[PDB]
DNA sequence: AGCAGCTGCACCT
DNA sequence: AGGTGCAGCTGCT
RNA sequence: CUAAGAAAUUCACGGCGGGCUUGAUGUCCGCGUCUACCUGGUUC
């Protein structure tokens, strides 16, 4: 629960602090983090710039953050075969369930 | 007090070392006569002089360079608070801190 | 009646820390994206050049002592090697209500002081003191060593009412000297604004920018800090210069000292020019103190004779008492 | 000490040269007694004429830097001092030490008055923010607006008017513009239960603040004990050590129309939280209470968790 | 009468840090977009080569110490392999007002000190000192080890008034030696300009570029930095070179030391080259002090006899005192 | 014909 | 980049 | 009505001379990515 809030504050102060956000290296691949933890429109705001990340469904970022969180909490047959890995996955699910509601009230 | 008197406090501070007459310098003069080796008036003057360490010794006053803040009452006027410096609490915390920093068991 | 045992005044005319950036002349009107100057480090090595002792000179010992030099590491700040000028920016607010103390013990001393300040303001305004305070904004005394040797210093001052500019002022800081106080047709509007803000209604906000054409790659002089040093084998000092967010800066009290250089009425001479308004008026770059208490021209005895015994001094020396009431301080019996 | 009728934002207060030491035992952020005294002074200078009451304060620290230095690679820090004027004889003066800091904070206030009903909200918010930008908060002056940016105008959120879903969406709206930093709350019950857990050795409470502001490692018969957050030792009011005097008794008093008392600090525990992880925004607010029969003058944050 | 207890002066010749870049000869007129010289690092493996104390100079100890090599990492700066010239560029400004101190306690001392300096400047101008100062910009002495063994050195000097060029000078730095002070017709215009700056009647800002033809890929020599930790055997960094934003450079005090190599008046010799002006004029490479205080020819003896007792110390030695005042420092007690 | 002040010196961990 | 207490002195009274 | 109220750290400076980092080397074996779909966004 503390590790979620540190990432929230780092996304709120890191990209939001610097007043610049150019095109990412490899924009076909570096666009998920550049869309989620990215700023609003700027001087390079094209026609499909202010109508792409604010109009699209901002709910893939929760599963993308859960995919990063799955690496930190190690899983295997030692935990998945027991009944503690199910609760250890359900706690991360209950934490990342608010990641689309608290992390999706800006654009949508 | 003044610094020039501080060495005299050493003569008032040796009564807790070796002997047990640290409270025997002024009153209970059985240890203050065979070890004092004086008359009765000299013993009375010494008992009056060494008992003045623990006295009040001052009229209740403050200064213009002290703090004196205001504090609000529940639905009334105010109170003037004059905070002082906790010498003894600071000395106790300092003695608890330097031993944890360096000492016998902390270094072992 | 007597003097209150607890007496205190609050600082009016408080500035902020000024920030330093760099760029080129004839683009100074678009100087909002100019990059900041930064503090770096370098190493120096010198030899014995101090006035050594009167009997330990010893012409074989000086040769043996010259072979071991000194070695340091210092902080330093320069302009970039393509930038021409230096920009110094700060803000100032005038606070108003310059007669009322922040703390006073008696109720009779308080009203006697109140009516004394009331007769002063009713007889003459704050116009002389504001005309002298606006000079150190019209010229650029607040850049201390950055003003020496420059070929062009200009100052832009703008007044801020809402989130927009109400009025603007542009000066040429090298024409207005550092010795006399003369009244121009443009300095009087700023003096009237400072005098209206100093009379009690609220606060008045100004923003002061100074541009100094200093060279190209030359070094600049921010404030340096006072620390109690390290004392080990490592490098003890860096001759540390002051920074806000990786940008070289000047302190607030140094600019406040530069704005206060007012009184030419001290009884030594006006050969040193104006000094800063202090009780027992002393100069740190001079080692000594004018306005000694052996004469009757310090702050305490003048206020004691003006409030208690009711003998008003000369109209020149009436400005000095109001000046270090605007300055502030803690005084007690 | 009621639930406030409205909340008042003060969005980004930049303070220069505040007081850093704040206690005879700590040196970090300034004490919250400064913030409660600031809002009481603001009440005395505005709310008597605008017919409102201000009692609560919420301290969200956006950023913080201190005038400190690091000597010789030692594991300590010192304070950068200022240069005082010369003496009367003209040699030098003795040095007293004080620490200064540059902070940027936000303050949410609670309004209980009846002035809300007869006047527009934005006028009250604008007049409070305009009057607040002319005095100081912690010994350091409040810096005004800078050019080339859009400034933040403060708003008046209404708490006791509306539906509950609209309430929760307004409280989720106002937490958007105050998330960069964190909030500070008090933890008396947590310190009490942690004293009662390890009470089998020594029941002195002062050896508990000095057991949570350290890094304790009892290794294997390499592990670090799980810190539940960011626990900091703070000053938590005053405690008297002298009887109450009369308005003329003590000389050199600040005012000769108010009784005086000598006083020691009291030390408690506090915590820095993210603003998302609270239920409502009125749980944060700091209040102060006095028991003049005793000597207990204490500020704390009630109605939190 | 005695000397004041606070007496400080500031420097009147301000140079900057001299940055270096590289290119090809016969294109030095288009050398504005030449790329800079960068600092790299490499590995060295040395052997023992110092004197042995003949206490542990055994036949087996030396062979044992040979097998354990010392491995270090050093910084190095070379020219590119398609470029043969080095270009060094800096700016300089001459301030003037070289008699008035920066701080002074006594007012009876500073008035007669200003009287002494004023009778010097009225008796003879700044022409000799400015001639000897312009010589050290003509022959490129500020390239210290980048000047030995060079094929050709050429120096351009500009005069800047606004963002324009007022006058230009070109010199062959190898024809003008490092020994004599011989007057040309083109060097005297530069000497007149530097004296006009030092006197106070004008603002003087110069920029100096020096080209040195060395060879393709050869090694250049920037300023060397202090390494705080003791040199440690087996891979420790051993030397570091000075830099600005990814470009090698020379310190400002090192190219300032090569401008005040002026005085030939020291009593040891005059045909062994000019040395730098200093109190107790000393070379740290030689390990000795000319102008010992046992004679009467150091700065603190001549200054204290010229002001306190009014004993002029001969025209030749009067340029030494004024050059020391142009240098700066804290004199007195 | 003394009050008040003031300077300067010494003591001390 | 010491504070406090006392011996001595002045000086016009 | 805020551990409230107050404050100039400054003047000058040559880091520097030398150097051999080397000698050998096997990354191997095996594998099912499948099912669906109107751009008639306003590629201004």
């Amino acid at each position: 629960g503390q590790i979620c809030d540190e990432a929230l504050q780092y996304a709120a102060r890191l990209r939001e602090l610097e007043p610049g956000w150019s095109a990412t290296p490899g924009c076909q691949l570096h666009d998920a983090e550049q869309l989620w933890l990215d700023p609003l429109r700027a001087q390079t705001d094209e026609t499909f710039l202010q109508r792409r990340l604010r109009g699209d469904w901002p709910a893939e970022v929760g599963n993308r953050f859960a995919n990063w969180l799955n690496r930190a909490v190690s899983s295997d047959s030692q935990i998945l075969g027991s009944p503690e890995a199910a609760q250890w996955s359900q706690e991360l699910s209950k934490e990342l369930t608010m990641f689309k509601e608290i992390l999706e009230d800006e654009r949508d | 007090g003044n610094a020039a008197a501080l060495d005299v406090f050493k003569f008032l501070s040796l009564q807790y070392q070796g002997k047990n007459l640290l409270n025997w310098l002024t009153e209970d003069s059985a240890e203050a006569v065979q070890a004092l080796s004086d008359n009765a008036e000299q013993a009375r003057e010494w008992r009056q002089a060494f008992i003045g360490i623990t006295a009040v010794k001052g009229a209740p006053a403050s200064h213009s360079l002290a703090k004196q803040l205001y504090f609000p009452l529940p639905g009334s006027g105010y109170h003037l608070l004059a905070p002082l410096f906790p010498t003894s609490l600071v000395h106790h915390v300092h003695a608890l801190l330097r031993e944890a920093r360096f000492g016998d068991a902390a270094k072992a | 009646l007597s003097t209150a045992s607890v007496l205190a005044f609050e600082r009016k005319l408080d500035p902020s820390d000024a920030l330093m950036s760099a760029g080129a002349w004839a683009q100074r009107d678009a100087s909002q994206e100019w990059p900041a100057v930064t503090v770096r480090e370098k190493s120096v090595r010198g030899t014995i050049s101090n006035r050594l002792k009167t009997k330990d000179r010893d012409p074989a010992k000086l040769d043996a002592s010259i072979q071991s030099p000194n070695l340091q590491t210092v902080d330093v700040a320069n302009l970039p090697s393509d930038a021409d000028t230096l920009k110094v920016r700060f803000t100032l607010r005038v606070l108003g209500g310059a007669g009322t103390p922040s703390a006073c013990n008696d109720a009779a001393y308080r009203d006697k002081l109140l009516q004394t300040v009331a007769t002063y303001v009713n007889e003459q305004g704050f116009a002389e003191l504001a005309r002298r305070y606006a000079h150190n904004l019209a010229n650029a005394r607040f850049l201390w060593r950055n003003r020496v040797g420059a070929e062009a210093v200009e100052v832009r001052i703008n007044h801020i009412r809402q989130g927009e500019v109400a009025r603007t002022w542009r000066f040429d800081a090298l024409a207005i000297g550092l010795r006399d106080f003369k009244a121009d047709a443009e300095l009087d509007a700023l003096a009237e604004l400072i005098a209206s803000g100093l009379s009690g209604s609220g606060h008045v906000l100004l923003e002061v920018v100074a541009f100094a054409r200093i060279g190209d790659g030359q070094e600049v002089f921010p404030s340096q800090e006072l620390i109690l040093d390290k004392g080990d084998k490592k490098g003890q000092k860096s001759k540390t210069l002051y920074s806000v967010r990786d940008a070289a800066a000047i302190h607030s009290q140094k600019i406040g000292n530069a704005l206060r250089t007012i009184d030419t009425w001290y009884p030594d001479e006006d050969g040193l020019g104006p000094i800063a308004v202090e009780p027992y008026g002393s100069v740190t770059s001079q080692g000594k103190a004018y306005r000694q208490p052996k004469q009757k021209l310090d702050f305490y005895t003048l206020l004691d004779n003006w409030v208690l015994r009711d003998e008003a001094p000369a109209v020149e020396q009436q400005h000095y008492v109001i000046a270090n009431l605007i300055r502030g301080g803690v005084f007690g019996e | 000490v009621t639930d406030p009728e409205a909340l008042l934002l003060l969005p980004r207060l930049s303070i220069q040269n505040a007081n850093a030491i704040s206690s005879p035992l700590t040196w970090g952020f300034p004490s919250p007694g400064a913030f409660t005294g600031f809002v009481h002074a603001l009440q005395r200078r505005v709310g008597i004429s605008l017919d409102i009451e201000l009692d609560g304060v919420g301290i969200v620290c956006h950023r913080f830097e201190a005038q400190i230095s690091q000597p010789a690679g030692k594991r300590t820090k010192v304070f950068n001092l200022t240069r005082n004027p010369l003496n009367r004889d003209g040699s030098t003066a003795a040095i007293v030490e004080e620490g200064r800091a540059h902070l940027e904070v936000s303050l949410l206030l609670g309004v209980h008055g009846d002035g809300l009903d007869d006047h527009p909200a934005q006028e009250i918010a604008r007049q409070v923010q305009e009057q607040a930008g002319a005095m100081r908060l912690a010994g350091g002056s409040i810096l005004p607006w800078c050019n080339e940016r859009f400034p933040a105008p403060n708003a008046e959120l209404l708490m006791l008017g509306g539906s509950d879903e609209q309430r929760r969406k307004n409280q989720r709206r106002l937490t958007r513009r105050l998330l960069p930093g964190f909030a500070l709350v008090s933890r008396e019950a947590l310190l009490q239960q942690h004293l009662e857990t390890l009470r089998t050795t020594l029941p002195e409470a002062t050896t508990l603040d000095a057991l949570l502001d350290l890094c304790r490692i009892n290794f294997e018969p390499w592990q670090v004990r799980d810190k539940p957050g960011w626990l900091v030792p703070i000053p938590a009011g005053y405690n008297a050590l002298s009887p109450l005097y009369l308005p003329g008794e003590v000389r050199n008093a600040r005012d000769r129309e108010t009784p005086l008392r000598f006083v020691e600090n009291l030390f408690g525990l506090g915590e820095w939280l993210s603003p998302h992880r609270v239920a409502a925004l009125s749980d944060l607010l700091w209040y102060h209470h006095a028991e003049p029969d005793k000597g207990l003058y204490r500020w704390s944050t009630p109605r939190f968790v």
